[PDB]
């Protein structure tokens, strides 16, 4: 846990650790 | 967003919280 950048591979691991069993859907591309 | 907030900067668990449910 550390305030930093989570490029997709880190995000998928920071979004699962933060909301894994809850599942999610992140695929933006602006 | 989540793609430009953490790789392109620092996003938190509450900022990433906008993608859970």
């Amino acid at each position: 846990f550390v305030n930093q950048h989570l490029c997709g591979s880190h995000l998928v691991e920071a979004l699962y650790l933060v909301c894994g069993e809850r599942g999610f859907f992140y695929t933006p591309k602006t | 967003g989540i793609v430009e907030q953490c790789c392109t900067s620092i996003c938190s668990l509450y900022q990433l919280e906008n993608y859970c449910n």
